[PDB]
RNA sequence: UCGA
């Protein structure tokens, strides 16, 4: 019943290579909209809610994406393998697919 | 056909260990000991733990006593050779060994001394015991002395060795190799063939198409699928271009 | 016709083989990393040799 | 349940002689397999 | 390489002065890497006996065979007093060399503790993040030539010998055989039932095959820190707890095809030999 | 198989000697179940282990050392083996062949 | 200092070398190199070429002959020739076995500029009235090229075999301490050869350390250049 | 990896724009056996070779180093095709 | 394609008991299968190969 | 065949050499030989132990003086010098600076032949009013000698310190299979070496591979004692 | 049916 913090992996995989929804205010540093993530951004995160100044995360996702027959590099992130903003043109359909493809073998246990 | 065996070929044991041939080294350098009688094989210790197999390391112990001796070792499936009797053969070719040494008028070498040393930090070989037994320990431990036979200079702490049985495995290089440039086509579709002595070339899963989308390489896949594999003109028209 | 490779070849080859570069797969193709691409680089045997830590 | 010789080696033959098989006309299929099927009961010992 | 070797031979007596300790440290009353005591402040002989104002210099004079390749030492290198061992200063060096400047890279890097898979994996990313992609790719090819070299110097490898049980081993699973006693002379007390009995059991070999995996990891530990088979899958290189508990320990228990687990424990680990009984359970 | 649930079968590796029950405590089993038994309620044995795996799982020298996989493995590897010119028979073998 | 150089043979066959004293840690930097060189670039023969009236190739049995032609093989290049001259390049050697008499290396037809180290090596065991003709080609080379890489034709049937020239058995040194000079721990280092016959440990160490030399003062006018 | 790799990422937006540019230049490097380009002696990619050393045919790497001065220009939209393609076939056999 | 022989290893002539054996087999020594070789194994990360 | 030899080398720091291409097996036969004999040789500055003035333990702090006496005894490790005359195995250097100087290897007062190719190092600061003298010696040699091994005191106070010898900080050499044509078992091997700045880089090679063919030709007279 |  105690409520605690999502341990580093998870947040590492649920803020990484986002893009700010809207302005944040914690700590003095201020986050201003639209600017990405990285280990530094998500580790200040982190450290931020560890002194209670934010729980919430307002982020723009894919399934926020207005884009149609598509989605846009604001509500996707990082290129992840490139660790740079998501390229144009973007196979991300297929590349989501073998993301959690490749585990398929792995889950017996 | 007489075939040697090659570089790649598969290659196992009867503990389970798989492996193919990487670049066989030259009888010159190679890991030999004090009597000058380099390794034939020098086995990576790593598939080992993962899959959990003692026996090839038993086994290798016990022929590491054992080829000294020569006599052959009659081990029944849960019946047979223990700790106690494998070490007794360890102490037993060691004694016949050091006096090999001994009277053929040598004793201690320096390099052995080092790695007894470093060997000492870690208490892998009991202290405060001379050189000549300790090395008695760690030839009886299934390692012993490895001098590098590029540099000449011994390895940092023992190694083992030893006799082990292995296999030549049916799969072979030799066979299994192919490739095609411009072969034949199917009949109803103009897809080209596969198999080997069928001359013919690669599929790509869908899978295969799948990643090849991944990346984002748009012309790669559209040759794959057309000028690449079946296209009416395209593959003439190809072979005419590069030509 | 005539296995004859004698150095007219082996060393022509080389000359259309630097720049472009091939590609390698590994089935099953899982993550787009199943397929890759390397630099040809001709050795002799009928193996074939890739980096250690992208064959993972 | 009829094929090729293991002749591999003798000991190939051997032991594809001495192999058992529940596929084929009259057995299991592979479209029907469950954890049972494939599994080894508690008085196989020295049986198999 | 970057293992921080360390002895417990020279008990880290008391000395007033460092002279006091060398003499010891010849005589065999303490151990290079042991942390004795000198003056008010302690230190390891070797931080003492060895001063380099340069990492060449270290390097000439461990190469030249003088000095181990981990010990306790004292190096100035990029301008600061630190105490570590060779084979760190030479981790930051290569790393250094790989990039093409030294400075950034160590700064990077942890150069206190030794360097084993998530270490590594961090500083790759920090690699990849400041600097940029043919840098990276240079550098772990540097890890490659270096590392695969490396580990073909240590010589590495794994024997009968190279994983002891423990001798709790006898002690806590005899102790859980007079347990199993108690259990069964309650079953026919009537205190516990057949179910109950069958539960305090399970529980019995659960708590069992932790004490004697703690006592494998350690033991391990507390005694043979080199232990190739403990250094190999401790730092990640090949394996899982499990398997070495399996591989020197008990490897518990087994579970019948129909699901539910069996109640009889296997003991013996793969280098003690399992029994026919035991192999046919698994 | 049927008749084999029926009694109380000891293993191979009883404690054998002097033709007679040595230890109280025994092994042995009804229908795959282990039970601890006593010098009385003896009542069949094995004649060996070696009826407890096939032809090829039996050529493999401190095979209770290994894990079932790689055994398994080193059993049908023992099958794609092919013939050797020079061939040696293995130095350290079950006794089997 | 002066390196006190003392060199044991004995026959043919088996020989040892000692050099006492020497600089600490020099003993690998000796001792390593030499064998190295040592097991790889000295010239030998191993025979290549085989032929016999009769046989179809490598394989089918020859009448009156226990051991099929390729075992007759396994005996080949385990045979060890030296020839008296330094100048003759190939040869060629004749052999006759008939009757119930065994074939052995001895039993070849004797020549100029041919000596047998092993004239107890087993060659087959041939059964009632076995006749055979038999010829080899045993020419001279370095190291060791399989019968795959290099061609013959004679006649009918010309069959190659591996060249296991490296006429040394094995080279293994050891770096000892000795009492022989000024200061403490310094090297002795001895090394000892095992050769076969074909050429003394001597001499073998002799032309190991030529090429050793050579191969050294290799360095030249280089071409410098600088960024 | 591809020598100066960071900064032609770090010029194109898109990942996918530098390939679309590699690939035109590069086959257009083909068409006219390399007189076209801005490198000049220096900077012509020679690979090196035991017969004698000449530049690299490959048109992949050219492009690349082409690229790497900065002084060609990509966009899209640039001019009408026409005039485009007709007046660079015609500078050039 | 696995080649079948079978070597014998029994001497001109010499008196045997039955069940001895007077030749060999695809891969058979001296009355044991034989399928690889024995040899020395050295255990250790050579070169990263 | 043709071992082409070639050195790109920069300054009296660093030297690169290739002899491509080599044999197999015979790239690696050259490179621990001399690696250990490049850095167990060839001698150079080599400073031991100084006295200093009002500095007795070698713990004890220095008034007027920034770094404590053990930095500084780091800095003087690093200094290097070199004897233009044979003749002089060993001088004694001495330095004495007061006030607010800056304290360097150039402020350092010179000696007989001795010279100091290190002019720029700094030794030490000197705060308002700091005293400081000290006499150093220095001497010849190669390897590695700690403060253990050599027992110096010129002086009373005088405090043992480890010598730097061998010009070479590393040599560490990178061989690797090359291709030139057909036969991929060519040796491509190359050396990255060090210097100090005593000798150029280019030097500290020849000079290692002249102790190499010198102890080459060590082996001439045999003694027999076939047993 | 057997490799991976
Ligand atoms: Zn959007």
């Amino acid at each position: 019943r105690t409520l605690r913090l999502r341990k580093r992996s998870d947040i590492e995989s649920g803020l990484y290579g986002r893009v700010l929804a809207r302005e944040v205010e914690a700590l003095g540093r201020r986050l201003e909209e639209g600017r990405y993530l990285s280990l530094e951004d998500v580790h200040f995160l982190i450290k931020a809610a560890e002194a209670g100044e934010v729980r919430e995360v307002p982020v723009r996702s894919p399934l926020t994406c207005q884009t149609r027959y598509g989605v846009c590099q604001k509500c996707y992130g990082y290129d992840l393998s490139m660790a740079r903003p998501v390229s144009i043109g973007e196979a991300v359909g297929v590349v989501a697919a073998e993301s959690i493809g490749e585990p398929g073998t792995q889950l017996t246990m | 056909q007489k075939r040697k065996l090659q570089v790649g070929d598969k290659l196992a044991n009867r503990h389970g260990n798989k492996g193919v041939v990487a670049k066989i080294l030259p009888v010159e350098d190679m890991p030999h000991l004090p009597d000058g009688t380099p390794v034939d094989v020098i086995l990576n210790p790593l598939g080992v733990p993962s899959r959990m197999n003692l026996g090839q390391i038993l086994e290798t112990h016990l022929g590491l006593a054992g080829y000294f001796l020569g006599q052959r070792y009659i081990s029944p499936v849960f019946d047979g050779a223990t700790e106690p009797e494998i070490k007794e053969l360890l102490a037993e070719a060691f004694n016949l060994y050091f006096g090999k040494r001994q009277g053929e008028g040598f004793g201690v070498d320096k390099r052995e001394k080092e790695v007894l040393a470093r060997a000492e930090k870690l208490g892998l070989v009991s202290p405060g015991k001379s050189p000549e037994e300790q090395l008695k320990e760690l030839f009886d431990l299934g390692k012993v002395v490895l001098y590098d036979g590029r540099t000449g200079e011994p390895f940092e702490g023992p190694i083992v060795v030893g006799q082990m049985f292995i296999m030549k495995l049916y799969h072979m290089v030799e066979d299994k190799m192919h490739a095609r440039s411009t072969g034949p086509y199917s009949l109803i579709t103009q897809q080209p063939l596969g198999g080997k002595a069928q001359f013919g070339g690669q599929r790509f899963g869908e899978m295969e198409v799948w990643a090849l989308e991944a990346y984002g390489a748009a012309h790669t896949l559209q040759e794959m699928l057309t000028i690449k594999s079946d296209d009416i003109e395209g593959r003439n028209a190809a072979y005419q271009a590069i030509i | 016709r005539q296995r004859d490779i004698k150095d007219e070849v082996w060393d022509a080859l080389e000359e259309v083989i630097h720049g472009k570069v091939v590609l390698l797969n590994r089935a099953p193709t899982l993550h787009r990393l199943g397929i890759q691409a390397f630099q040809p680089v001709l050795v002799e045997g009928q193996s074939i040799q890739l980096h250690p830590l992208v064959c993972e | 349940l009829s094929q090729f010789k293991d002749e591999t080696n003798p000991l190939s033959s051997l032991r594809h002689k001495r192999r058992i098989s529940a596929l084929g006309p009259g057995g299991l299929t592979r479209e029907r397999a469950g954890f049972d099927v494939r599994d080894v009961h508690r008085t196989h010992y020295g049986r198999i | 390489i970057t293992q921080v070797r360390k002895e417990k031979k020279g008990a880290g007596m008391a000395f007033a002065t460092p002279e006091e300790a060398l003499a010891a440290y010849e005589r065999g009353e303490v151990a290079l890497n042991a942390p004795i005591v000198v003056a008010g402040r302690e230190t390891s002989v070797g931080r003492l006996k060895f001063v380099f104002a340069n990492p060449d210099e270290a390097l000439l004079a461990v190469a030249h065979g003088l000095l181990d390749l981990q010990d306790v030492v004292t190096v100035r290198y990029l301008g600061r007093r630190l105490e570590t061992s060779p084979g760190r200063i030479l981790f930051a060096r290569i790393v250094g060399e790989a990039v093409g400047d030294e400075k950034v890279a160590q700064e990077l890097i942890q150069m206190d503790v030794p360097q084993e898979k998530n270490s590594l994996k961090d500083l790759v990313y920090q690699a990849f993040l400041r600097l940029g992609m043919e840098k990276t790719a240079r550098l772990l090819d540097a890890l490659k030539y270096y590392g695969f070299t490396l580990s073909t110097t240590s010589g590495i490898t794994i024997g009968i010998d190279d994983a002891v049980i423990p001798e709790e081993k006898q002690r806590y699973l005899e102790e859980a055989d007079r347990k199993l006693r108690q259990i069964e002379q309650a079953y026919e007390m009537g205190f516990l039932t057949d179910r109950e009995r069958y539960d305090q059991v399970i529980q019995l070999w659960t708590e069992t095959t932790e004490k004697v995996t703690q006592a494998v990891f350690k033991n391990f530990e507390e005694n043979y820190p080199f232990n190739p088979l403990y250094v190999m899958a401790q730092s990640g290189a090949r394996g899982n707890p499990q398997q070495i508990r399996q591989l020197c320990g008990m490897r518990g228990l087994m579970q019948k095809p129909s699901g539910e687990t069996f109640e009889v424990p296997v003991r013996s680990s793969f280098r003690e030999g399992l029994t026919v009984l035991e192999y046919f359970i698994s | 198989a049927s008749e084999e649930d029926r009694y109380t079968i000891a293993q191979a590796n009883t404690p054998l000697e002097g033709d007679r029950i040595a230890t109280d405590r025994v092994v042995a089993r009804r229908r795959g179940e282990p039970v601890i038994v006593a010098p009385e309620e003896v009542e069949f044995m094995d004649v060996s282990p070696k009826q407890v795996f096939s032809l090829n799982t039996n050529l493999i020298p401190f095979l209770e050392h290994d894990d079932a996989n790689r055994a398994l493995m080193g059993s049908n590897m023992q099958t794609q083996a092919v013939p050797l010119i020079r061939a040696q028979a293995p130095v350290v073998m079950t006794g089997l062949e | 200092k002066a390196p006190v150089f003392t060199a044991t043979t004995q026959g043919d066959h088996y020989g040892e070398f000692v050099l006492e004293p020497l600089e600490r840690g020099f003993g690998v930097t000796l001792g390593n190199p030499l064998r190295r060189i040592l097991l790889s670039s000295i010239p030998g023969t191993a025979v290549t070429s085989v032929y016999i009236e009769d046989v179809l190739h490598e394989f089918s049995t020859i009448p009156g002959v226990k051991e099929d032609v390729v075992e007759i093989i396994l005996n080949l290049k385990e045979l060890v020739v030296r020839f008296l001259d330094p100048k003759m390049a190939s040869t060629t050697l004749i052999l006759r076995a008939e009757g119930p008499k065994e074939v052995r290396a001895g039993d070849f037809t004797p020549s100029a500029d041919v000596e047998i180290m092993n004239p107890d090596l087993h060659i087959a065991t041939l059964e009632e009235g076995g006749k055979l003709y038999m010829e080899v080609r045993v020419d001279r080379g370095v190291g060791y090229v399989p019968a795959e890489r290099h061609g013959i034709k004679d006649r009918i049937n010309a069959i190659p075999v591996d060249a296991i020239f490296s006429p040394v058995r094995r080279v293994a040194f050891q770096v000892e301490d000795t009492r022989l000079g000024q200061r403490t721990d310094l090297d002795k280092l001895t090394l000892r050869i095992w050769t076969d016959g074909s050429v003394t440990p001597l001499e073998a160490l002799n032309q190991a350390v030529a090429i050793l030399k050579e191969h050294l003062n290799y360095f030249a006018n280089p071409e410098a250049s600088l960024l | 990896a591809e020598p100066g790799i960071d900064k032609l990422f770090g010029m194109v937006d898109s990942k996918y724009r530098l390939t679309v540019v590699v690939a035109k230049r590069a086959q257009q490097l083909l068409r006219h056996r390399f007189k076209n380009t801005v490198l000049e002696p220096e900077e012509r990619p020679k690979m090196r070779t035991l017969e004698g050393l000449y530049d690299d045919p490959n048109a992949v790497t050219w492009a690349m180093k082409e690229l790497l001065t900065g002084r060609l220009f990509f966009g899209e939209n640039l001019v009408p095709e026409d005039r485009l393609q007709k007046e660079m076939e015609r500078l050039y056999p | 394609g696995t080649a079948f022989d079978q070597r014998p290893r029994v001497r001109v002539g010499q008196r045997v008991k039955k069940g001895d054996l007077l030749a060999d087999g695809p891969a058979s020594e001296e009355g044991f299968l034989a399928l690889g070789q024995n040899v020395l194994v050295a255990i250790m990360p050579f070169d990263g190969y």
